């Protein structure tokens, strides 16, 4: 299931970017 | 529960994104209210 | 797993985002 | 589904755009 792992990676990257923007 | 364990980072990230969007929207709404008062 | 509160919160959150940008 | 693939490409697209 590479697609689910890629979606997880994309969501994690988006969350990390938002957290950095919050800091 | 292995599938849920694998999807838990995605769910946590989605919830974080949702909270960020809601907080930004409330912040913008308060700014708009201040604009209306002005 | 759908009955988990976090999953439902995420679904309703993406719906809220879609309605907000609309 | 084709629309699930479209949604996957959309999520990856949003991530790539933010990158």
């Amino acid at each position: 299931l590479p697609e689910l792992r890629e979606v997880v990676s994309s969501i994690s990257y988006i969350a990390r970017q938002l957290q950095e923007q919050e800091d | 529960q292995e599938l849920f364990n694998e999807l838990k980072p995605a769910v946590d990230g989605a919830n974080f994104i949702v909270n960020h969007m809601r907080d930004q929207n409330n912040y913008n709404e308060e700014k708009d209210s201040w604009n209306r008062v002005a | 797993l759908i009955k988990h509160p976090e999953v439902k919160s995420a679904i309703e959150g993406i719906k809220y985002i879609a309605e907000t940008m609309k």
